[PDB]
C-alpha cells in the first residue's frame, strides 16, 4: 500500500520569464507558451511544455519520485 | 462454481487451498506507506493451487471497491501487451482474479534473507526446496545455516541467481511498457512473484510521458543480488563456454554502462562507472553500490594495477599508472612522465616489477586468486611453544593452588603452530564475499553516524605536526628488508602526501604470525602494511584520531584510561538517562575477515567529511582510492608468494580501531532502523510520527534532512545508548522500548550480520545484564564488580591471570606488577580463591604495598 | 598434540606423556625440548 | 644514504630477469601500452611453480612428465618436498610430504 | 644447554606414572617410530600387551640387537 504522494500540496502563484513548502526553506516543483526562465529573488529554468490547452514545466535536475507528485495532483 | 469460474480458460486443475469462497489471511511481508505509517514489516492480509503431484501455481483473488476495480482495469488493459505482467482477470461485488502467481513474492523472499532467524526460518526452507536449489534433507544437518562453517550454503543459494536475474529483466521490461504507456506510480517488492510477473495496479495513475517510481524496489532488493550471483549468467558467450575475455582489455566501461541499461534502466541518478567523476562522496557510495555488482562478471585478472612500459635513460621499466578497483572503477594518474628519493619510495612500493620479474605460481593449497612467486622455494613457518616457568608454578603450588575441583584452573597457553600454518591462516579470506548493500538506508546510516561523530574536528596537517610513536615498526615488504618505520621517519614527506593526492600508490604488506598467549589453538597473525600507506594515512587523519582519543563522556569511549575511576565515569555516562535501563553486549565473528567492502569504504569517507575546507573534492577521492587500494585489495605476500587480498580489514594499520568503531555504530544504527521500520506501527504516537518520517527520509527523499537526523540522533541518544570501542560494544536501552521492538533488539543485530556481513552471530557469545548494580558481563575483556569505597571496578578473569603468569615468553618484574595492578579489584570479589590471587602475587612479587594497588581505583 | 607430531614429519618417549594427560599443562612443556633439539 | 643505494640496486638487478624481448611484444599489442598487471607473468614467465597438497591433486594436475597451465605446455624438471624427490616415488604417498614443489619451464 | 633436560626428567619422575616410568625405564629396549594407539622395538611394553607378528636379527633375517614388531 505504497502510496504515490498523499495530502498532496496546492496551487500557488509565482513570476515566470506547484510548491513543495520545506521548513528548511521553499522548492517550487512545477509551474502549471514556453518560458526558458522563471523567476521566484532565484531564476529557475523550466522544460519543455507538457502538452494536455494548458501546459506543465518541470525544472530540469527533477526526480522521476517528484514528476509523480506533480503529474499525480494535477 | 467460484472454483471453476476463476480459471477459465486456462487448465483449471486447481484445488482449494482456503475456506471456500471465504478470503485466506496469511502472514506474510509487506511495504506499507500512507499517511499513518511506513515500514517493511510482515501484516495479516482467496488463494488456490494448481495440481499437475501440486506445482507452485496459485490464482489470487481478492475483493475491492469499484472505484479500485475500474482503476486496475484501465490500467491492466493498457499494459497488458508486456509479457512482465501476470495475466489477470477481472469479473464480478467486484473480484479481481490473478493466474498463474508463485507462492511467495519477491517481498517475502527479501524479508527471509533480511530478517533471519534460525528458530523461525520455515519460509527460506520452504523457498529453497521449492526451486530444487538444495533438498529438504539438507537441513537435518544442523549448523547448515551459518556461513563460516558449511560454506556449501553459498553454492545452494546461488542456485536462486537465474530467478533473480529474470526478475530483473522483467521488471525493467515492465517499466519500459509503462513509460511508453504513460502510466505514473511506485513499484514495490510485494508486487511481483518469484516468477518475474506483476500485478497490484491499485494506486496508479494514467501517453509517452510516464514514469514509475523505483526507488524502493531496487534499494531493498540490492542485497540479494550479491547473496545469490544473480548475474553470474553474464560471463557466458550469450549452457555456452565461458566469454573467451582478451587478457589485456580493462577498460570494460561500456559493459558497466550496458549493464546499467540491462538491468538498472530507470535508476534516476547519474552512474559513473569511473568514481572518480563523482560530485561527493554520497554519490561515491552510490556509484560504488554498482560496481561492486558489476565486477563480479569481469575476468578476475583484469582488476589490479594497470602498468605502462616507461623509459629512464633508456632502461624500460613496468611501472603502474592508475588501477582498476572493483568499486571505484578505472583511475587514471595525473603525475606521470613517459622520460626522466620519492620516486624510489613509490617505485620500490609499487608491485608491477616485483610480480613482472617473478617465477609465475599455482598454489593449490588455498583458493585465493595468486599473482607470482618471488624466489624458487616457498617458504613454511612455524610457532614455538610456550616457556614454562618453574619458579612461579613452584610457588603457586606451595600455597595451595590448582587443586582438585579448584575455581581456578589453567585454560590460556602459548600453543605451537606447524609449518604449513600461515597460509592456511591466510585461507580464512575466503569468508570474505561481495555484498550489495541497501544504498538509500546506508546513506541515511552514514548522516547518522557523523552526526555521531560530530563532537571531534580535525584535518590535513604537516609533517612537523604529526605525533609518531613506537617508531620501531615493520614497515612494508621491501622496506623491511634494510629497516623499519624509524629509519624511513629519520630520513625524509610533505610532497609525498601531496603528491598521493594526485595519484593512485599501490603496496604490499607482510602477514606474519603472531606469538601470543591464547585460550584457543587457532593460529593468529599479524600485517605489516607499507610505509608509503601509513606515512600518508597518519597525515590524513592523526588530528581527528586525537580528537577522539581525548574526548571524554562520547559515545565512542577510545582512549579513556580505566584507572582513576575512569569505569565507574563511563558506566554512569552509558547510564546517562533510562526509563528501564538494562545492558547487552555482543561479539563480531571474524570481523576482520567478513566485514564487506562498502561498509569499510563507507567508515572511510565518514571519518574524511572533517576536510570539507583543508581539501576539494578530488585530492578527497585519491585519497580514497589510495587507502582503497592500499589497505582493503592490497597484495599480501604470504610465505614467498604474492596473493591478492579480496577484503577485509588490515590488522596493521593506525585507522582500523576507528573505522571498526565507526563500522560497528552502523551496524547499531542500521540495527535500530530495521527493528523500528520492521515494528508494526498500527500497534503511542510520537514514535510512530517518528518512524514515518524515518521512512521519508530514507526511501522517499533524495537529500539530507538535518533537522530529522539531529531529532533521531536524540532519540537514540536518549532511548538507546552505547558505548564504542572497536569491535566491542556494551548498550544501555531502555527495556520497555525494546521488548515493544521500537530500539534494536539482539536478534535484529542478528538478522544485520546475517543478511550485510556474510556471517552468524551466535547467540551464546552474546550476553544481557538486567541488574544494573552488577554491570556489563564482559567488555574489552573484563569484568566489573560494584564494591564500597559504591564504584564499580574492573576485575579481569582469574585463570588468564594464572596462565599468563606461568608461560612468559623469553626476555622483568614489570609484567608482574601490572597483573598486580589488574589483580587488585579481585580482592574484593564475594569469593575467597579469587581474593587469593592477588595476594600471591603480591607475595611473589616481594620475593623478587596494596595501598599503591589501590590507588589507582579511587578518582582523584 | 598434534604439533609434536607434525612438527616431527619434517624434521619417541613425548608421544606417550602429550596424548594420556588429563591436565594439560605437562606436555607444553615436552614440545620444546624435542624443538630445542 | 644506505637505503637509496640498496633501493635502487635492487631495482637494476631486477631488471635484467624482465625478459624484455617477450615483455615488449606483450606491452606493444595493446591499445594505449597500459596492461593489467596480473596477465604479465601470467604470459611472461619462463619458469612456474605448482604446490601440490597431497597425491590426488598430483593426479590431476602434474601427471606425466608434462602438464598445460595458462594454455601452454609445461615440462617438469624438478620435484621437491619440505630434498629431491624422483617422479617414480610419487605414487607409498603417505612416505611424502605434503607440500611438494613442482617446479617447470614453458615448452615453445 | 642441560638445564632444560634436567628439568623435564625432575618433572618426569614427580609425575609417577607406571606406564611412562616403564618405557624411560627400558631406555636406560627402545622404540623405533611413533608409539600407536604396529610397533617396533629394539609382550609386555607402556604397561601395554602387544601381540607379536614377525622379529628381525643383526642380519635381516626373520627368526621364529635384534628387531621386534608387533601390533
Ligand atoms: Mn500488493
Ligand atoms: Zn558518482
Ligand atoms: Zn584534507
Amino acid at each position: 500500500n505504497n502510496e504515490l504522494s498523499p495530502v498532496a500540496l496546492r496551487q500557488m502563484s509565482c513570476a515566470a520569464g506547484y510548491y513543495n513548502t520545506t521548513k528548511g526553506g521553499r522548492f517550487v516543483l512545477a509551474l502549471l507558451q514556453d518560458l526558458k526562465w522563471a523567476r521566484f529573488t532565484i531564476y529557475t529554468e523550466l522544460e519543455p511544455p507538457c502538452r494536455f490547452v494548458k501546459y506543465l514545466y518541470f525544472i530540469k535536475g527533477l526526480n522521476n519520485l517528484n514528476r509523480g507528485m506533480v503529474l499525480g495532483s494535477l | 462454481s467460484f472454483l471453476n469460474r476463476v480459471c477459465g480458460v486456462s487448465a483449471a486443475r486447481l484445488t482449494p487451498c482456503g475456506t471456500g469462497t471465504s478470503t485466506d489471511v496469511v502472514y506474510r511481508a509487506f511495504d506499507i506507506y500512507n499517511d499513518k505509517v511506513a515500514g517493511f514489516a510482515k501484516f495479516l492480509k482467496c488463494r488456490f493451487q494448481e495440481k499437475d503431484n501440486l506445482i507452485d501455481s496459485y490464482f489470487v483473488v481478492k475483493r475491492h471497491t469499484f472505484s479500485n476495480y475500474q482503476h486496475e482495469e484501465t490500467i491492466y488493459n493498457l499494459l497488458k501487451d508486456c509479457p512482465a505482467v501476470a495475466k489477470h482477470d477481472f469479473f464480478k461485488v467486484p473480484h479481481i482474479s490473478r493466474q498463474r502467481l508463485t507462492k511467495y513474492t519477491m517481498a517475502d523472499l527479501v524479508y527471509a534473507l533480511r530478517h533471519f532467524d534460525e528458530g523461525n526460518c520455515d519460509t527460506l526452507k520452504e523457498i529453497l526446496v521449492t526451486y530444487n536449489c538444495c533438498d529438504d534433507d539438507y537441513f537435518n544437518k544442523k549448523d547448515w545455516y551459518d556461513f563460516v562453517e558449511n560454506p556449501d550454503i553459498l553454492r545452494v543459494y546461488a542456485n536462486l541467481g537465474e530467478r533473480v536475474r529474470q526478475a530483473l529483466l522483467k521488471t525493467v521490461q515492465f517499466c519500459d511498457a509503462m513509460r511508453n504507456a504513460g502510466i505514473v506510480g511506485v513499484l514495490t517488492l510485494d508486487n511481483q512473484d518469484l516468477n518475474g510477473n506483476w500485478y497490484d495496479f491499485g494506486d496508479f495513475i494514467q501517453p509517452g510521458s510516464g514514469v514509475p517510481v523505483v526507488d524502493s524496489y531496487y534499494s531493498l532488493l540490492m542485497p540479494i543480488l550479491t547473496l545469490t550471483r544473480a548475474l553470474t549468467a553474464e560471463s557466458h558467450v550469450d549452457t555456452k563456454p565461458y566469454i573467451k575475455w582478451d587478457l589485456l582489455k580493462y577498460d570494460f566501461t561500456e559493459e558497466r554502462l550496458k549493464l546499467f541499461d540491462r538491468y538498472f534502466k530507470y535508476w534516476d541518478q547519474t552512474y559513473h562507472p569511473n568514481c572518480v567523476n563523482c560530485l561527493d562522496d554520497r554519490c561515491i557510495l552510490h556509484c560504488a553500490n554498482f560496481n561492486v555488482l558489476f565486477s563480479t562478471v569481469f575476468p578476475p585478472t583484469s582488476f589490479g594495477p594497470l602498468v605502462r612500459k616507461i623509459f629512464v635513460d633508456g632502461v624500460p621499466f613496468v611501472v603502474s599508472t592508475g588501477y582498476h578497483f572493483r568499486e571505484l572503477g578505472v583511475v587514471h594518474n595525473q603525475d606521470v612522465n613517459l622520460h626522466s628519493f620519492k620516486e624510489l619510495l613509490v617505485y620500490a612500493a609499487d608491485p608491477a616489477m616485483h610480480a613482472a620479474s617473478g617465477n609465475l605460481l599455482l598454489d593449490k593449497r588455498t583458493t585465493c586468486f595468486s599473482v607470482a612467486a618471488l624466489t624458487n622455494n616457498v617458504a613454511f613457518q612455524t610457532v614455538k611453544p610456550g616457556n614454562f616457568n618453574k619458579d612461579f608454578y613452584d610457588f603457586a603450588v606451595s600455597k595451595g593452588f590448582f587443586k582438585e575441583g579448584s575455581s581456578v584452573e589453567l585454560k590460556h597457553f602459548f600453543f605451537a603452530q606447524d609449518g604449513n600454518a600461515a597460509i592456511s591462516d591466510y585461507d580464512y579470506y575466503r569468508y570474505n564475499l561481495p555484498t550489495m548493500c541497501d544504498i538509500r538506508q546506508l546513506l541515511f546510516v552514514v548522516e547518522v553516524v557523523d552526526k555521531y561523530f560530530d563532537c571531534y574536528d580535525g584535518g590535513c596537517i604537516n609533517a612537523n605536526q604529526v605525533i609518531v610513536n613506537n617508531l620501531d615498526k615493520s614497515a612494508g615488504f621491501p622496506f623491511n628488508k634494510w629497516g623499519k618505520a624509524r629509519l624511513y621517519y629519520d630520513s625524509m614527506q610533505d610532497a609525498l602526501f601531496a603528491y598521493t593526492k594526485r595519484n593512485v600508490i599501490p603496496t604490499i604488506t607482510q602477514m606474519n604470525l603472531k606469538y601470543a598467549i591464547s585460550a584457543k589453538n587457532r593460529a593468529r597473525t599479524v600485517a605489516g602494511v607499507s610505509i608509503c600507506s601509513t606515512m600518508t594515512n597518519r597525515q590524513f587523519h592523526q588530528k581527528l584520531l586525537k580528537s577522539i582519543a581525548a574526548t571524554r563522556g562520547a559515545t565512542v569511549v577510545i582512549g579513556t584510561s580505566k584507572f582513576y575511576g575512569g569505569w565507574h565515569n563511563m558506566l554512569k555516562t552509558v547510564y546517562s538517562d533510562v526509563e528501564n535501563p538494562h545492558l547487552m553486549g555482543w561479539d563480531y565473528p571474524k570481523c576482520d575477515r567478513a566485514m564487506p567492502n562498502m561498509l569499510r569504504i563507507m567508515a572511510s569517507l565518514v571519518l574524511a567529511r572533517k576536510h570539507t575546507t583543508c581539501c576539494s573534492l578530488s585530492h578527497r577521492f585519491y585519497r580514497l582510492a589510495n587507502e582503497c587500494a592500499q589497505v582493503l585489495s592490497e597484495m599480501v605476500m604470504c610465505g614467498g608468494s604474492l596473493y591478492v587480498k579480496p577484503g577485509g580489514t588490515s590488522s596493521g594499520d593506525a585507522t582500523t580501531a576507528y573505522a571498526n568503531s565507526v563500522f560497528n555504530i552502523c551496524q547499531a544504527v542500521t540495527a535500530n532502523v530495521n527493528a523500528l521500520l520492521s515494528t508494526d506501527g498500527n500497534k503511542d504516537k510520537y514514535v510512530r510520527n517518528l518512524q514515518h518520517r524515518l521512512y521519508e527520509c530514507l526511501y522517499r527523499n533524495r537529500d539530507v534532512d538535518t533537522d530529522f537526523v539531529n531529532e533521531f540522533y536524540a532519540y537514540l541518544r536518549k532511548h538507546f545508548s552505547m558505548m564504542i570501542l572497536s569491535d566491542d560494544a556494551v548498550v544501555c536501552f531502555n527495556s520497555t522500548y525494546a521488548s515493544q521492538g521500537l530500539v534494536a533488539s539482539i536478534k535484529n543485530f542478528k538478522s544485520v550480520l546475517y543478511y550485510q556481513n556474510n556471517v552468524f552471530m551466535s547467540e551464546a557469545k552474546c550476553w544481557t545484564e538486567t541488574d544494573l548494580t552488577k554491570g556489563p558481563h564482559e567488555f574489552c575483556s573484563q569484568h566489573t564488580m560494584l564494591v564500597k569505597q559504591y564504584v564499580y571496578l574492573p576485575y579481569p578473569d582469574p585463570s588468564r591471570i594464572l596462565g599468563a603468569g606461568c608461560f612468559v615468553d623469553d626476555i622483568m618484574i614489570e609484567r608482574f606488577v601490572s597483573l598486580a595492578i589488574d589483580a587488585y579489584p579481585l580482592t574484593k570479589h564475594p569469593n575467597q580463591e579469587y581474593a587469593d590471587v592477588f595476594h600471591l602475587y603480591l607475595q611473589y612479587i616481594r620475593k623478587l604495598e596494596p595501598e599503591f594497588y589501590e590507588a589507582m581505583y579511587t578518582p582523584h | 598434540k598434534c604439533t609434536s607430531v607434525v612438527l616431527l614429519s619434517v624434521l619417541v618417549q613425548l608421544h606417550n606423556d602429550i596424548l594420556l594427560a588429563k591436565d594439560t599443562t605437562e606436555a607444553f612443556e615436552k614440545m620444546v625440548s624435542l624443538l630445542s633439539v | 644514504a644506505k637505503v637509496t643505494s640498496a633501493m635502487q640496486t635492487m631495482l637494476f638487478t631486477m631488471l635484467r630477469k624482465l625478459d624484455n624481448d617477450a615483455l615488449n611484444n606483450i606491452i606493444n599489442n595493446a591499445r594505449d601500452g597500459c596492461v593489467p598487471l596480473n596477465i604479465i607473468p601470467l604470459t611472461t614467465a619462463a619458469k612456474l611453480m605448482v604446490v601440490i597438497p597431497d597425491y590426488n591433486t598430483y593426479k590431476n594436475t602434474c601427471d606425466g612428465t608434462t602438464f598445460t597451465y595458462a594454455s601452454a605446455l609445461w615440462e617438469i624438471q624438478q620435484v621437491v618436498d619440505a630434498k629431491i624427490v624422483q617422479l617414480s616415488e610419487i605414487s607409498n604417498s603417505p612416505n611424502l610430504a605434503w607440500p611438494l614443489i613442482v617446479t617447470a619451464l614453458r615448452a615453445n
